[PDB]
């Protein structure tokens, strides 16, 4: 959408200080036992069957970072997203058949993990220019959804 | 929560409309598919992901039984349908978010079907009851 | 934005016949039983007391007949609903105070009114017409609020 | 539902940080009319929709304080908050949906200030309970 200098700064911030692979496994993780339906769409990933099992699962560790990646092009074309999102949109949809419900889901544990991390840095403006942004790409990824 | 106002509400509305529940049931979820495509990803494999088909007409059919169930169930939802609750739980994995949006379509079919007897007191005891059902669906989800 | 020929036809034909003074009074007399916190704002209009007397009231049925015809500006403006109710939005929430919330509580009173009225042409198609076009009125109308 | 599990789970992490229940008010509170303004509504009755306001403060701790008693009626929260959902409903009628932002408002602050006690066992048992005492809330609206 229209975006205020602050919230690119903030934005620009908060991906230059992410862990990756801290935030990644940690936000998949707290999804798939926070919002247990969304197991369903890894089946060969291994144990799934409790939190201690979702919490070493070497699948969802690699996956996560993925997934955080996945929001990369998004901040890099912050006036773009939406189309930035049209292929993955089409792989969601059309390919692995994912409730976008779910892409909500996720995102709220992304924030609650990006939250724990940064602490005190966290602040009421920095939630709304996260949210915001991951609001933004939660919509282009069940555009093509028809 | 459900008064005893609510529950005669929903029992008399269900006395007077049961009869048409699998008219209620293929059109509700036609609609569900048209109005909100997304949730068809829980039907990708199936022959007919379209209004009025074989398997809409079955799973409508199967839908407005829990409804008949659950208003027979209605003093304790969770209780009664425990059984249906561990099918989309474990097994079908539905995003509970999903029944919102077929109690909503359900509201309209009923409205287009019996708008005399959909008055605003009818709807919402049974608004009320069908978010009463919806959680109970979750029941065994987390 | 983006409505098809067929959405822009439906809408038209909906409006066409639309009994304002009919499903007016109706839509937003349901809307006050069913979610009885949106009464707040009418505090003006007398007797909320219970259901008949909302059925019977005069205020909340003139004040339904204006509302449904608010929704006017929005499909004679169909490719620039954000723009027409930013004003209305203003007026909604610095003036009125009232909770965007119930925008799309209303907005489903209004659907389902029609559709005891349209009955059987209230087709799946025209019900999705209908809602794209009662949402993104919905969306305009929560801009302003800041 | 909340379970004997969810029951426990909750009570351990109340133990845990109920000693900072003022500052997860204030800070949740404040979150909300920030990063969710079209709430700033409800309290348009003052000229002070700001965080860490004397008024913030306050409601913040009458929040807490409404959690802190729904722990301790974990086991049946619709009669353990029945004032308070008198409280919102004929006087207030604030409209049910802000209470989930608060509740997202509330898992965020407690993440921010407790990340080794917020796991993800004690977040889906703690969110569990918020929607629990946000049904609670919403008994006497309708
Ligand atoms: C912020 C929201 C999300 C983003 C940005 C995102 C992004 C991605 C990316 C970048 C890929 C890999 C593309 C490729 O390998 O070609 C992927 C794959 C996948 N995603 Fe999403 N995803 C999101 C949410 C979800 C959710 C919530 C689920 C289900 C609960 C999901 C299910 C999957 C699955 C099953 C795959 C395929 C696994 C593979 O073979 O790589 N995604 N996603
Ligand atoms: C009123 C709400 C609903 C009721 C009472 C209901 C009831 C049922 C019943 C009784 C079954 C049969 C399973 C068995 O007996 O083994 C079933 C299966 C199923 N349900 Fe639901 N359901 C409801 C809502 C939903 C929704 C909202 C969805 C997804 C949009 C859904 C998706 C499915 C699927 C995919 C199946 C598998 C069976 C098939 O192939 O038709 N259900 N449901
Ligand atoms: C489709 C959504 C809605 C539309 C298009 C709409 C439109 C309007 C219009 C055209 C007016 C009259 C402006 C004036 O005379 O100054 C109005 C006023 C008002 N609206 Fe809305 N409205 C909507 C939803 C709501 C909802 C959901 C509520 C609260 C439950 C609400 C509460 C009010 C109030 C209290 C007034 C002032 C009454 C008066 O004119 O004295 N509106 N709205
Ligand atoms: C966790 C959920 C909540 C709890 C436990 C809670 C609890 C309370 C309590 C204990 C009071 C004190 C009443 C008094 O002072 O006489 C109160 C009042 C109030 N609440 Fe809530 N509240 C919650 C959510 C909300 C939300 C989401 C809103 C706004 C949308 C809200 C708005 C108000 C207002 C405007 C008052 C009046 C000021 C006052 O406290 O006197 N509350 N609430």
């Amino acid at each position: 959408v229209e975006w205020t200098d602050k919230e690119r700064s903030i934005i620009s911030d908060i991906f230059s200080h992410m862990d990756y692979d801290d935030i990644g496994p940690k936000a998949l993780s707290r999804c798939l036992v926070v919002y247990p339906w969304t197991q369903r769409y890894f089946s060969g990933f291994g144990n799934l069957y409790n939190a201690e099992g979702i919490m070493s699962n070497a699948n969802v560790a690699a996956h996560g970072i993925k997934v955080l990646h996945g929001l990369d092009r998004g901040m890099k074309n912050m006036d773009n997203i939406a189309d930035a999102y049209t292929d993955l949109s089409t792989l969601h949809s059309e390919k692995l058949h994912v409730d976008p419900d779910n892409f909500k889901l996720l995102s709220d544990c992304i924030t609650i993990v990006l939250a724990a991390k940064m602490g005190h840095a966290f602040t009421a403006e920095t939630q709304g220019a996260f949210q915001k942004f991951l609001a933004a790409v939660v919509s282009a990824l069940g555009k093509q959804y028809h | 929560s459900l008064s005893d106002k609510d529950k005669a509400a929903v029992r008399a509305l269900w006395s007077k409309i049961g009869k048409s529940s699998d008219a209620i049931g293929n059109d509700a979820l036609s609609r569900m598919i048209v109005v909100y495509p997304q949730t068809k990803i829980y039907f990708s494999h199936w022959p007919d992901v379209t209004p009025g088909s074989p398997n809409i007409k079955a799973h409508g059919k199967k839908v407005m039984g829990g409804i008949a169930l659950a208003v027979s169930k209605i003093d304790d939802l969770k209780t009664g349908l425990m059984e249906l609750s561990e099918q989309h739980a474990y097994k079908l994995r539905v995003d509970p978010s999903n029944f919102k949006i077929l109690n909503h379509c359900i509201l309209v079919v009923i409205s287009t079907m019996f708008p005399k007897e959909f008055t605003p007191e009818a709807h919402v005891s049974l608004d009320k009851f069908l978010s009463g059902v919806a959680l109970a669906l979750a029941e065994r989800y987390r």
